């Protein structure tokens, strides 16, 4: 596991690695924003 | 320039040349039944009755004679089993020989109504173009049909004139043509019961001479002539494919689950009689019953009738069969020469041990041999290495009351084996396959191709339903759109 | 036998295959 | 009951894997997983489990009338296992074979014993303890693990067997198998 | 017929909706944790499978009487 | 109507309300349509989510018992009724709601309103084009799926011991009824479902075909690297070359379609017949007149112990599939076989 | 009309969705029909 | 006099399908 | 009448007769509005 | 409002979305 | 209920809102999207 001073940090760790599939997503928000522009 | 597939429309607009191609039809058909008749009279084995009805020899067409009421041949043998004294000339070769010179009669006809199609008859008298009065048309049809109903459901299936119809005991050992006596009650709607039958064809009859009374007399409201299309021979077309594909499916479903007017008899058994052990459960009635008399086991099952005995195998389900495993039963299997008896199997304890049956669906069926508590105590393993129920471990012995092995009692495992391989197939009988070559495999009795091929034929037609009433209700827009 | 039936067929259906393809009717324009 | 209600945010009842049954004089764990069975394959079997998935891994309890005072009256335990040979089925197949591998001459199962014990109890109690390996000429399952448990009280002998396929007992069947053994206990 | 996007992006529709689609889910939740489903459509609860006698999955094994077959079968 | 349109009529009143042109035309077949759809889809998700099938066919096949998207199934009744129709008022559940859902009655409830509804769908098909003055070509070709449906989920049922053996309403429930008619009526070998196999792959061929050729002939009709902007629906010309897609797949494949309108009624024609094939094959199926074996190559091998093919080898698997799946498939058959009268290979 | 703008309705129905999924997914993980 | 109850016993292990077990299962 | 199932036949009759009554009076009060 | 629109998605809406809730409750049960 | 279920659900919500809100903020303020 993650060493022990880092141990309270573990829930941001196990969330971090969705981020990339949410940029697709935010990409496609933006695009929305524009109506598609 | 008409494609393959339209040529037979150019007589849609022609009353005679559709009066012609309709006595075509009809005498093709007539023809198709004295032929058929005639090749099933000629390969017809009528020696035995018992082990070798009709329906075993894939006959088609007799069932149907037999069943309206012709039993007899000039070749001096009778369905029954008896002697012919006097058929007369309602046998089977004398309806073979009517439907054919019925059949060439309606060619000749058929040959005239070609010819001279221009009849002023189709002419309207008023405009003087080509035109038929569809409603009234239907009404003299319809009160013809009705006619005919009625006389077929009073005189004939009644005995008042005619001879009857084929009626038989719930288990299909005595049957014979006999006059039916009218239903009048609610049991009038049981479908196993003959009655329902001329009462039936008496009511709906008389309705129907009513009901062309009306089609005949009452002339369709303008809102209904044109909504319904009526004017239009394709509509007419589209209606009566409809209906005839309804009763398609109605006949279909009656010979499958068997009524009073498909014997089996005549057709072989239902699949049902040996899912629910139909034929089981009154051989082992009349044996239970023979054994509380007191009389031994080889007596009770020696009392008991080879034909009740054959309907209670596997071989005569319509359900075991193939599509392309042709012809008659006789084929697959060996022709039937007796009954061996009756299989009891019984441990070297004493207990004794029933074989499991195979059901319908199994084309292949483990053996196993169950307790009567339902405790399977022995089996042929499809492992011999560690086996737990074998044969040879249980010590099965097998002995066979009644038939041709009667009081015969075998315990070497091989046999055992064998006759118990054999009596999960329902009663054990001895097969002559040298004479038709028969390969092994079961055939279906006539109900199942007589239900197959009609519901073929029913969903066909429901598609024919659809094609030509679409083409009649859309006849404008068939040569083609408007665009919007 | 039946090895010649079904050897028969199958050329029967390739030499069909041939035909439609080097003998078509040529497409008409217009 | 109808209006007991849901266990929506509830706790679970048991998650331990076995569940306890208590028989004419025994007492036994059976895995949740197990079905009962109905069949007998002897006549003096008084309970039978068997497998939800493969039916190969089953246990039955015996319990038959013993002339014997007490399970030592028997003799040696190996002699007492060598008595019972009939439990490992039977070889049906009686032809003259060679070309079977790790088999002797016209023998197609072979039973070899891993292993005999002797067992206590809070009692006092003596128990025969047996662990088999029969392997057969088609390898069904890369042979079969049979565990056997057998004691004497009030005149009768009671006899537990455990049956697993080896490849079930590699991947998890035998905590399940060595489970329904250790709970074994007679009076 | 409004068009759908003005109906979506009113904010009428949505402080009329904020109030009924949450009572619906409510509602649901409800439905499934009072146990009224189980109590209605008859699914047995997961300490309802098996009884005392029956061991094993049940059978209907008849056509008429089935009721008393069934509710004899099912969870008393 | 045609000599005269005669007065107004209350059916007048109805047929134009019905018959308006407002979001979701309801029309006169909507009186069948939309109640019995509505209470199939319902009655499906109501089983999938609650109903559950312990008494049934022993299985759980709803949510509420565990169950997800892909296992849970609005099972077939038991087969001990028959083929009962199952009432919520006959002699079977006798007016208890809830132990006519225990019974299965939710079945029959889904298919007899899903029968009504395509019916009344094919009738919505009829009138909508009637309205709108087009050959109803598409109603001729959903004639297809209707038949797949009665063949499959009517006709087969009626023909075996009751409902029970009948598709129950699910994924993995449909992939049971597929895996028991390969193990039981060698379905694969049966030539009609080799027809609807042919048919349907030939028409998902021509879908692909005729999508990629059509966008890949476009004339160019706009300046714009997007295509799809440069079409106009009211435009006249064609917006594809069809001498450009004839001569390619002339030169590619040997032969090629000259004619749009013959091209499109194939594309109508070859699922609709691949379809209508499968269904006279299960209905010689639901007659079990199954073309399960070559007699021929059977006897030859029981006379000769080292001929095999891969029919046999077929065989071999559908006796497996048989003898396996028979005892918790088929409970009513109360079927305890011993594990040694299974067929097995070796080591496995 | 103009207020509470498509794309905004759209994003949050998305994200309600898209939870919801996740949801089914975490309940297909525990409790009934997890196999333990 | 016929015994139903040994008669039921008997088609039952051939059959388990027969008409005889399923009439008045419940009374069973 | 006699066997309850005729009784709920009946019944059933009267049930289907009263929806089909209900969704042809509906249609007739909302085509005369 | 109450048009045959309404009537078309509402049919299909308030049913849907008591499902949704029943099985999200069901997501969280114990065996 | 657990502290690092209650953390991963914080942090979750944060991460997801991220993107949506600096859309929201620029769509506001007037950006250049
Ligand atoms: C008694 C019922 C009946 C009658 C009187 C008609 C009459 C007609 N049909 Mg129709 N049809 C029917 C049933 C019927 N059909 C059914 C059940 C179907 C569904 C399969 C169809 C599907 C159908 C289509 C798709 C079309 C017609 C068309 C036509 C018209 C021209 C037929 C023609 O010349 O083809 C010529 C026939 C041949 C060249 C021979 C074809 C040989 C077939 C494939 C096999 C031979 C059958 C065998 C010898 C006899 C056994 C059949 C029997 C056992 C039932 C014609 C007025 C056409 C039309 O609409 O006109 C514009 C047309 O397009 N029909
Ligand atoms: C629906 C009408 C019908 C029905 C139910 C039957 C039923 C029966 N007939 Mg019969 N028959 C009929 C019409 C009918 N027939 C007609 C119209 C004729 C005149 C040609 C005959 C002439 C006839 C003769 C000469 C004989 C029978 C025999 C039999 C019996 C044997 C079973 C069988 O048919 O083998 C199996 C049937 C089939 C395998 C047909 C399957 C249908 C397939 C699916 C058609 C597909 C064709 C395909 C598209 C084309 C490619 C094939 C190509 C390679 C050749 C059986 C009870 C035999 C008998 O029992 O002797 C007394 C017998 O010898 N029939
Ligand atoms: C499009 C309308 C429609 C149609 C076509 C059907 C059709 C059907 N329903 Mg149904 N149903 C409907 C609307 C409809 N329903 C509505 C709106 C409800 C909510 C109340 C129901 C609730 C319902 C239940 C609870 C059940 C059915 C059932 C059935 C099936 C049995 C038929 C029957 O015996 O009923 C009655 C027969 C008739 C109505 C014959 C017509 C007689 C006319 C109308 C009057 C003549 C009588 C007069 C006094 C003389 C059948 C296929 C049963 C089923 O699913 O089987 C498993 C079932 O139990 N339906
Ligand atoms: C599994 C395959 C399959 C499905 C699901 C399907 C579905 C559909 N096809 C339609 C149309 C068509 N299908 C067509 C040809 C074909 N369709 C095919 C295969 C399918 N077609 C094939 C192979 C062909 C080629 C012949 C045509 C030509 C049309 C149309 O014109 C029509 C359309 O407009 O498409 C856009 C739609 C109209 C149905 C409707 O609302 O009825 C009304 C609703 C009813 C009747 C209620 C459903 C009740 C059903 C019958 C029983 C209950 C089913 C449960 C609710 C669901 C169970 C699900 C589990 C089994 C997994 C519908 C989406
Ligand atoms: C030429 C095309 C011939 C096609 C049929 C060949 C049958 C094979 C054969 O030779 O056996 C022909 C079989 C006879 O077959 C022979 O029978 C003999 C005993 O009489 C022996 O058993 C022989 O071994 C056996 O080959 O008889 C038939 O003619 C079959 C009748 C055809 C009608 C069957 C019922 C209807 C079925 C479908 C109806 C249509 C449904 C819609 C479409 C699907
Ligand atoms: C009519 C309106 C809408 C109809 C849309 C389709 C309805 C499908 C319902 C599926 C469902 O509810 O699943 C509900 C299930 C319920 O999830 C299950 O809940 C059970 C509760 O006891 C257990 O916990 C199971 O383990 C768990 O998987 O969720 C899923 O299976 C996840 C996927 C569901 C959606 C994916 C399939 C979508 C298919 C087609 C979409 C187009
Ligand atoms: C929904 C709620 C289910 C109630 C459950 C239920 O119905 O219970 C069935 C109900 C119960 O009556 P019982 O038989 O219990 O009453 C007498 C008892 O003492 C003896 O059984 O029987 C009926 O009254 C006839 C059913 C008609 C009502 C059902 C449908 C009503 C209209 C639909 C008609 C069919 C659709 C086609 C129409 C064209
Ligand atoms: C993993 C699946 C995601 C990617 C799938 C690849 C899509 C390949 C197209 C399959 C259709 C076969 C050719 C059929 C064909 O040629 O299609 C025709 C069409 C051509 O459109 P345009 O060339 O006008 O599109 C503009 C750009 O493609 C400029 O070249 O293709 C597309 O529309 C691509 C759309 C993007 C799809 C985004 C994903
Ligand atoms: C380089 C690779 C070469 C191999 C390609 C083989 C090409 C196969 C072409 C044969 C088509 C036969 C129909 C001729 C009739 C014909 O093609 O006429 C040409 C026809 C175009 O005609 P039109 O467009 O003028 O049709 C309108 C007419 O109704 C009159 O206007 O094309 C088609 O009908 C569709 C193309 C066939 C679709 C593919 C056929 C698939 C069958 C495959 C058979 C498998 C047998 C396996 C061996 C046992
Ligand atoms: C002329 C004349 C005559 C007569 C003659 C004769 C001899 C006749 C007969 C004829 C005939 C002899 C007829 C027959 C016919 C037949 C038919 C008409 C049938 C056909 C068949 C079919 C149509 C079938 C089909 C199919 C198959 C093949 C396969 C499967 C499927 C089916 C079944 C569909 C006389 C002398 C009287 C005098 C006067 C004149
Ligand atoms: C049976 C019955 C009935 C009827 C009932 C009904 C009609 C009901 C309805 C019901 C319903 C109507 C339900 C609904 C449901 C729905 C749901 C349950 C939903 C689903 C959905 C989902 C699950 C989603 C998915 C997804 C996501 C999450 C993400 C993205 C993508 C998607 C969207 C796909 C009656 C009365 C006759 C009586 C008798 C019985
Ligand atoms: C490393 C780390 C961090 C992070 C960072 C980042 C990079 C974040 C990201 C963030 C983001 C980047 C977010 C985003 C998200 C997205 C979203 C939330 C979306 C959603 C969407 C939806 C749900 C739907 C949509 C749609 C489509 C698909 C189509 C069209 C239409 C619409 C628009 C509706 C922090 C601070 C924690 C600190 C610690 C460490």
């Amino acid at each position: 596991k993650l060493p022990e001073a880092y141990a309270p940090f573990s829930p941001i760790v196990d969330v971090l690695p969705i981020i990339p599939v949410l940029f697709i997503l935010l990409a496609f928000v933006w695009q929305a924003s524009v109506s598609f522009r | 320039g008409l494609p393959w597939y339209r040529v037979h429309t150019v007589v849609i607009n022609d009353p005679g040349r559709l009066i012609s191609v309709h006595l075509m039809h009809t005498a093709l058909v007539a023809g198709w039944a004295g032929a058929m008749t005639l090749f099933e009279i000629a390969v017809f084995d009528p020696s035995d009755p018992v082990l070798n009805p009709m329906w075993r020899q894939g006959m088609f067409v007799l069932p149907f004679l037999t069943r309206l009421g012709v039993t007899q041949s000039w070749g001096g043998w009778t369905i029954s089993g008896e002697t012919s004294s006097n058929p007369g000339i309602w046998s089977y070769e004398g309806a073979a020989a009517s439907h054919i010179v019925l059949s060439g009669l309606l060619f000749l006809a058929s040959v005239w109504h070609w010819v001279y199609w221009d009849l002023e008859l189709f002419r309207d008298p008023r405009t003087g173009k080509t035109a038929l009065d569809l409603p009234k048309i239907f009404g003299i049809h319809l009160f013809l049909a009705g006619l005919l109903c009625f006389g077929f459901g009073a005189f004939h299936v009644t005995g008042v004139f005619g001879p009857g119809i084929w009626v038989s005991d719930p288990y299909g050992l005595t049957g014979s043509v006999q006059p039916v006596a009218p239903s009048w009650g609610a049991e009038g709607f049981d479908p196993y019961n003959p009655g329902g039958v001329p009462a039936h064809h008496i009511a709906a009859g008389i309705l129907g001479v009513l009901a062309g009374l009306f089609h005949l007399c009452v002339r369709p409201s303008i809102r209904l002539y044109f909504g319904l299309s009526m004017g239009s021979i394709e509509s007419v077309l589209s209606s009566s494919i409809a209906a005839v594909f309804w009763a398609a499916f109605v006949v279909a479903g009656t010979m499958w689950y068997g009524s009073a007017a498909t014997p089996i008899e005549l057709f072989g058994p239902t699949r049902y009689q040996w899912d629910q052990g139909f034929f089981q459960q009154e051989i082992q009635k009349r044996v239970a019953q023979s054994t509380s008399e007191g009389l031994s086991v080889s007596e009770a099952w020696a009392k008991i009738p080879e034909k009740l005995a054959f309907y209670d195998y596997i071989g005569n389900n319509p359900a075991k069969g193939g599509l392309f495993r042709t012809g008659a039963m006789n084929s697959g299997d060996g022709i039937a020469v007796g009954w061996l008896g009756h299989a009891s199997f019984k441990d070297q304890e004493g207990r004794e041990l029933f074989v499991r049956r195979m059901p319908t669906f199994f084309e292949t069926f483990p053996v196993v041999l169950i307790d009567k508590d339902g405790v399977v105590r022995a089996d042929v393993p499809f492992r011999k290495a560690e086996s737990k129920y074998s044969i040879e471990q249980v010590g099965v012995s097998v002995t066979f009351y009644g038939g041709e092995l009667n009081g015969l009692t075998f315990t070497d495992p091989s046999t055992v084996k064998k006759y118990a391989r054999k009596a999960q197939l329902g009663e054990i009988f001895e097969f002559d396959r040298s004479t038709l070559q028969s390969d092994g495999v079961f055939r279906s009795s006539p109900r199942g191709w007589f239900t197959f091929g009609h519901l073929s034929f029913a969903l066909l037609f429901f598609f024919g339903h659809i094609w030509h009433g679409s083409r009649t209700i859309f006849r404008d827009v068939f040569a083609g759109i408007d665009e919007d | 036998m039946e090895a010649l039936v079904y050897t028969f067929l199958l050329i029967g259906t390739l030499g069909i295959i041939f035909f439609s393809i080097f003998f078509r009717e040529p497409p008409r324009i217009a | 009951a109808y209006g007991e209600g849901a266990n929506v945010f509830g706790r679970v009842t048991n998650k331990s894997g076995f569940v306890p049954y208590a028989g004419d004089s025994f007492a036994l764990l059976l895995p949740s997983k197990w079905n009962p069975s109905d069949q007998k394959e002897v006549e003096s079997i008084v309970l039978r489990y068997e497998d939800n998935f493969d039916a190969v891994n089953n246990l039955y309890v015996v319990e038959d009338k013993s002339d014997k005072s007490s399970i030592e009256a028997y003799g040696t335990p190996e002699e007492f296992i060598s008595q019972f040979g009939y439990l490992l089925g039977k070889q049906a197949w009686a032809g003259q074979t060679v070309s079977e591998g790790g088999f002797d001459a016209n023998r197609v199962s072979n039973a070899a014993l891993l292993g005999v014990a002797t067992e206590k109890d809070k009692k006092g109690k003596t128990y025969y303890k047996f662990e088999i390996l029969t392997r057969t000429a088609d390898g069904n399952e890369g042979g079969r693990h049979q565990l056997v448990k057998a004691t004497v009280s009030n005149g009768k002998l009671y006899l537990l067997k455990v049956q697993a396929g080896d490849k079930r007992w590699f991947k998890g069947t035998d905590k399940e198998c060595l489970g329904v053994l250790d709970s074994f206990t007679v009076v | 017929e409004r068009p759908f996007s003005d109906i979506l992006t009113s904010i009428r529709y949505w402080v009329i909706h904020s109030i009924t689609v949450p009572s619906l889910f409510i509602a649901g939740w409800l439905f499934v944790s009072t146990g009224l489903a189980y109590d209605v459509f008859g699914s047995p609860r997961p300490n309802e499978y098996f009884t005392e006698d029956r061991q094993d999955a049940p059978l209907i094994t008849d056509r008429f009487n089935a009721l008393e077959q069934v509710k004899k079968l099912s969870a008393q | 109507i045609g000599t005269y349109q005669e007065k107004r009529t209350w059916f007048d009143d109805a047929d134009d309300w019905l018959r308006q042109d407002r979001f979701v035309f309801v029309g006169w077949s909507g009186l069948l349509l939309l109640p019995c759809a509505y209470f199939a889809v319902g009655g499906w998700l109501t089983g999938c989510t609650f109903v559950t099938s312990w008494y049934t066919h022993g299985l759980a096949s709803s949510y509420i018992e565990g169950c997800n998207f892909l296992t849970a199934a609005v099972s077939t009744p038991a087969n001990s009724l028959g083929h009962s129709l199952l009432f919520v008022w006959g002699p079977e559940a006798q007016g208890d709601l809830t132990r006519w859902f225990q019974l299965g009655g939710l079945w029959a409830f889904v298919a007899l309103h899903g029968a009504f509804g395509l019916i009344g769908f094919m009738l919505r098909q009829f009138e909508i084009a009637r309205s709108v003055n087009l050959r109803p070509y598409n109603a001729i070709a959903f004639s297809a799926p209707i038949a797949v449906f009665v063949s499959v989920f009517l006709i087969y049922p009626l023909g075996q011991s009751g409902w029970f053996f009948a598709p129950s309403f699910g994924v993995a429930s449909i992939f049971r009824f597929i895996l028991f008619f390969q193990g039981f009526h060698n379905w694969t070998l049966n030539p009609f479902h080799m027809m609807g196999v042919a048919g349907v792959l030939g028409a998902a061929l021509l879908c692909a075909i005729h999508g990629a050729t059509v966008e890949n002939t476009l004339f160019e009709d706009g300046d714009g690297a997007n295509t799809f902007r440069a079409f106009n629906p009211t435009q006249a010309e064609e917006t594809y070359s069809m001498v450009t897609a004839n001569r390619f797949w002339s030169q590619i494949f040997g032969v090629a379609f000259s004619n749009k309108r013959w091209l499109h009624f194939f594309m109508l024609f070859v699922p609709v017949t691949g379809l209508w094939m499968s269904a006279l094959g299960v209905v010689g199926l639901a007659l079990n007149l199954r073309a399960y074996d070559f007699v021929s190559q059977e006897i030859r091998a029981a006379e000769d112990p080292e001929f095999e093919t891969f029919y046999t080898k077929n065989i071999l698997l559908n006796e497996g599939i048989r003898a396996w799946m028979a005892a918790q498939d088929q409970p009513h058959e109360k079927l305890t076989l011993p594990e040694e009268v299974l067929p097995r290979g070796n080591a496995l | 009309t103009g207020r509470i703008p498509l794309w905004l309705v759209g994003t949050v129905v998305g994200l309600l969705a898209i939870g919801l999924l996740a949801i089914f997914f975490y309940g297909s993980y525990v409790g009934l029909g997890s196999s333990l | 006099r016929v015994r139903t109850v040994l008669d039921m016993d008997r088609k039952d292990p051939a059959k388990e399908e027969t008409v005889k077990e399923l009439r008045k299962d419940i009374n069973n | 009448s006699v066997t309850p199932s005729l009784k709920n036949f009946l019944l059933s009759l009267v049930a289907g007769a009263v929806v089909l009554a209900a969704i042809a009076g509906a249609v007739t009060a909302v085509s005369n509005f | 409002i109450f048009t045959v629109r309404w009537l078309a998605i509402h049919a299909i809406a308030v049913p849907t979305i008591f499902f949704l809730g029943a099985i999200t409750a069901m997501q969280f049960i114990q065996r | 209920m657990s502290l690092t279920l209650i953390l991963q659900l914080v942090a979750l919500f944060a991460v997801v809102a991220a993107g949506p809100l600096v859309v929201v903020l620029l769509s506001v303020r007037g950006g250049n999207l």
